[PDB]
RNA sequence: GAAUCUCUUUGCCUUUUGGCUUAGAUCAAGUGUAGUAUCUGUUCUUUGUAACAUGUUACAAUACCAUUUUUUGGCAGGACGGGAAGAGGAGACGUCGCGACCCUCGCAGGUCGCUUGAUGUUUCUUCUUCCCGUUC
RNA sequence: GUAUGUCUAAAGUUAGCUCUUAUUUACUAACAAACUAG
């Protein structure tokens, strides 16, 4: 059905998702909103090769690796979220 | 005054253009079918890269978020 | 939408609290007039403040469209003009009769009508401008039509006159031979229908036309409205009435077959019926306890 | 409603910063904010991304292209803190 | 993130800009409104007050969550 | 959906800027819930230093998505 | 005084050539007559001759549904 | 019946190539918008194209000072944002 | 077998014609304004769970891609750093700072230098020597 | 226009249908171009 209900079956799944600024978040669901917003923890997010904006972004967290304790983003930043290969 | 929801379903099964949104890249073929939400269908799709043909595709869907146009050829 | 659940307290009075209105088009303030006592305001919950300089019962109490003055017709013959921020002294309308039901034009702050109960209905500015004698009998309830310009009197006698923009003499006297009175009326809110009560326990709707004729089948009949200054109400851009009875109970109605829709047990005749402007489906009623109940 | 749509409302009458998805900033006296966040500014002192500054008398930006408001301070003490 | 009231929030929006302030209150859109906002661009280095500003949504790319209430 | 208040600004020469950095001066006629804004007297601002007098009493009209904001140039 | 639903029509009955900007895109203009819309504003136009921005040629293209989200700015001539 | 009208437009309509690359399990490629060219199987459809992928062969370019290189990995379960669907093409 | 309820018919009249005379008598010959009443013409519509003292709070179920928000207008010894000197980075627009000959004078930052202060747009086109830190 | 009829706090009695809108027709007027009532 809807999709997004299959997001919520998701919570607690060691995921990577990756951002429309070529942000790729790799960490731990808590919960996902219907509007697909998802909220994250134990998550350090890499800006994968390129090394060539978002990238600022990167460096705006405490963070290219940053690990930050709790992640919130919005659902329409998100491109894919890869899920574990067990499921 | 041909309103678009009935432009486009008589506009199926004819060889029609669809330029995208990129303006990278174009589609040729058949529209086989039409929502009211303007997804686009096509069949025996050739791709046009910047006016030139990319090369033939086959039986293709395009999402409504990137139809800049759609053409009768 | 239709009101169905007695929600909230709000308790005012011991006494009657005669007169229940709202500010147009925001629905912050109340009023509520009870028998020995003087104005309360309710909030949404809270309270503001009293307003003494009344000694007698008050019949209505009625904003302008500038919204910061009330006007209250006690039965103390003075008409006294309060400001909802302050609460000072604009007039003092010491008058010979009685009055009726207070009212102010649209238009102007100045244009000011206080009905009595002799026969008369006087026009003021911010002091007399204009006379009114028509009526035969006490005159029970005014109106006016949309943005003002014209005015809409009713008395004991069954008689509506529609006088003028400061004008004695009316466009239209409306009686016939079966109607009681018409004690009190509120305008429907796409300001063309013209809604009455009656005291054949009957709400007559007219016109606001030239040919000013009255339409069939949009008479409300079931009621018990006979001995008591009921009022009328209106919703949202005009989908529902309502209207208390004597019963202790209120009552809805429609509009395209005007039949009985929900007739609650408040908990004393329900006399003051407001609707909200901003909310689309609350009734705020009051009878003759003071306990101001919201449907 | 919306929170932040009933913080703008009560930030008539007051003097904001609007700042736009091109990049450029508005500050002006709000007088007139419509609940979709479109804003009504008068007396606007305008500064492009570039740095080039004027005054206008009246401008009104549609909601999809606002950054953001800066409202005064003193909207946070009441009636948003519950 | 109703969790998350009061805190302060470390906001990453669409141009690279980061805010940092006092989550005041969401909605549904997560229209955000940031009691004494600070908006630093390059990234200390090049960052500028803004104080009780709102944050539409609209360009918002992540928030986490900076530092613990007074 | 409230409608946006341009009565204020009712057959008064406005300035629209454009998606794009395209900028458009004009005379109102009409808006409606989506902002979309009809322009009597349709002034098309290039670049450099012309000045394109588009429709002059044609009455174009600007679709509400591509509308950055409006400068009245009048009060 | 005229409502913009109220204001493309106008263009329907009387048929006028018509050019039409697109988003984001300032290079290409189109130009031809309104045949068709919606409430959308999603656009049916008749005799469609693109114009490069950057003299000013054309490659006509007839019929053309324009969808309306990358619809900017209504002209004719 | 709300559902019926809603699923059987989505059943001979623009939806097919989605409905039908699942259903006889045949990789359909998929270009998005930032050219991530993505061949692979369907699992699951939605209204807004979202997708769920098994098998995954994401392809994409990377530019350098000299002859372009292809860059692909393989993922082997996905979810898919409809936002970034430009093209569903299916391969026979 | 004793009796209740519902019908049909009959009987009672049940809101059931309450004076008289010359049928008591005689019947528009306009208009305008207005009022009342009616017809016709015309247009629109069809819930569980937990915590606290019946209430409050929290989390889930039920109710939901078309321009202003969430279903994208997107994409394309050796190294390093700083400061100084010599030989073949510079100009605009703004936006905040170190000095002051200035202004101003009290309890509820404006102006001028920078004598090499910081910083975002926007156009054009490095080597040698010394000093100080980090790394092997 | 009469007859005639009706109203009038100064004084305080103790706890098909819903609708807008116009034409027509009918009955009425001491309302108009110094006076006429049972
Ligand atoms: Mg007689």
């Amino acid at each position: 059905m809807k999709l997004v209900n299959f997001l919520k079956k998701l919570r607690n799944e060691q995921v990577t998702i990756e951002l429309k600024n070529g942000t790729t978040v790799w960490g731990t669901l808590q919960s996902v909103s219907p509007q697909m917003n998802a909220i994250l923890t134990d998550v350090k997010l890499t800006l994968p090769q390129p090394r060539l904006i978002a990238m600022a972004s990167l460096y705006l967290t405490g963070g290219n690796i940053a690990s930050l304790q709790y992640i919130n983003i919005r659902g329409n930043t998100i491109r894919q979220i890869i899920l574990p290969d067990s499921l | 005054p041909v309103n678009p929801k009935p432009f486009l379903k008589g506009l199926v099964n004819h060889r029609v253009g669809v330029k995208l949104k990129f303006n990278s890249t174009e589609y040729r073929g058949t529209l086989v079918s039409t929502d009211n939400y303007f997804n686009l269908q096509l069949n025996e799709a050739e791709e046009f890269v910047a006016g030139v043909s990319h090369g033939t595709l086959g039986e293709i869907f395009i999402r409504c978020n990137n139809v800049l146009y759609i053409r009768e050829l | 939408y239709l009101p169905k659940k007695v929600i909230r307290n709000y308790p005012g009075h011991p006494e009657g609290t005669t007169a229940l209105k709202f500010l147009p088009k925001t629905g912050h303030l109340i009023l509520s007039g009870g028998n020995d006592h003087t104005i309360k305001i309710w909030d949404f919950y809270e309270c503001l403040r009293d307003f003494q300089g009344h000694n007698k019962p008050i019949k209505a109490l009625r904003f302008t469209e500038d919204c910061q003055s009330f006007l209250s017709s006690s039965f103390d013959r003075s008409v006294k003009i309060w400001d909802t921020e302050t609460g000072k002294v604009k007039t003092r309308l010491h008058l010979n009769s009685t009055p009726a039901d207070v009212e102010s034009r649209p238009t102007n702050p100045h244009e000011f009508i206080v009905g009595l109960s002799n026969s008369k209905i006087l026009h003021y500015d911010d002091g007399l401008v204009q006379t009114y004698d028509h009526h035969l009998s006490s005159i029970l309830a005014l109106k006016y039509f949309p943005d003002g310009s014209k005015f809409i009197s009713s008395s004991e006698d069954k008689t509506v006159r529609i006088w003028e923009n400061q004008i004695n003499v009316p466009i239209k006297q409306i009686s016939d031979t079966a109607q009681h009175s018409m004690p009190f009326l509120n305008v429907h809110p796409s300001q063309n229908y013209f809604c009455a009560q009656s005291m054949d326990n009957r709400i007559y709707s007219f016109s606001l036309k030239p040919k000013y004729k009255r339409h069939p089948k949009k008479i409300f009949k079931g009621h018990s409205s006979a001995g008591y200054g009921i009022s009328l109400a209106f919703s949202g851009d005009g989908r529902y009435i309502c209207s208390g009875d004597s019963k202790s109970r209120l009552f809805t109605w429609d509009w395209n077959t005007s039949r009985l829709l929900n007739n609650i047990k408040i908990p004393k005749p329900i006399t003051q019926v407001d609707w909200h402007p901003q909310e689309t489906s609350k009734v705020i009623c009051s009878g003759a306890a003071g306990k101001i109940y919201v449907c | 409603n919306g929170i932040p749509v009933k913080l703008l409302n009560e930030a008539q009458g007051h003097i904001v910063s609007l700042e736009l998805t091109t990049g450029a900033t508005y500050r002006g006296k709000l007088v007139e904010s419509e609940d979709s966040m479109n804003v009504q500014l008068r007396d606007v002192i305008a500064t492009e991304p570039q740095g080039a500054v004027t005054h206008m008398d009246q401008i009104f930006v549609r909601g999809s292209q606002i950054k953001f408001i800066v409202v005064p301070d003193l909207l946070k003490n009441a009636p948003l803190f519950k | 993130l109703a969790n998350l009231i009061d805190y302060k929030l470390r906001v990453l929006t669409q141009d690279g800009r980061v805010y940092i302030g006092q989550l005041m209150a969401f909605d549904k859109h997560m229209n955000l409104v940031l009691n004494e906002c600070i908006e630093e661009r390059v990234p200390k280095v090049e960052k500028r007050v803004l104080g009780l500003t709102i944050l539409r949504g609209e360009q918002i790319l992540s928030t986490v969550v900076e530092d613990k209430p007074l | 959906v409230s409608t946006p208040e341009l009565k204020k600004y009712m057959d008064k020469k406005i300035l629209l800027n454009i998606n794009g950095s395209r900028k458009v001066a004009g005379i109102l006629r009409g808006y409606d819930i989506f902002l979309n804004v009809v322009l009597d007297d349709a002034m098309e601002i290039n670049g450099e230093d012309p000045a394109n007098n588009h429709q002059l009493g044609l009455q174009t009209v600007i679709r509400g998505n591509s509308i950055i904001s409006l400068e009245a140039l009048d009060a | 005084m005229v409502p913009p639903i109220n204001c493309i029509f106008n263009f329907l009955q009387q048929q006028t050539p018509v050019t039409i900007w697109l988003f984001e895109q300032i290079g290409i203009r189109i130009k031809g007559k309104i045949v068709g819309f919606d409430e959308f504003m999603n656009v049916v136009i008749d005799e469609a001759v693109e114009i490069p921005v950057n003299v000013e040629k054309g490659t006509p293209l007839g019929k053309i549904l324009l969808k309306g989200d990358n619809i900017t700015l209504i002209t004719s001539a | 019946e709300l559902e019926e009208l809603e699923e059987f437009e989505f059943k001979h309509g623009p939806m097919s190539l989605i409905n039908d690359a699942m259903v006889t399990r045949t990789p359909v490629i998929i270009s998005l918008r930032n050219n991530h060219k993505i061949i692979a199987r369907v699992k699951a459809f939605d209204r807004h194209c979202n997708m769920v992928l098994e098998n995954v062969k994401e392809l994409w370019t990377e530019k350098k000072g000299k002859n372009v290189i292809n860059r692909e990995r393989f993922i082997s379960k996905l979810f898919l944002r409809g936002d970034s669907v430009i093209v569903v093409l299916k391969t026979p």
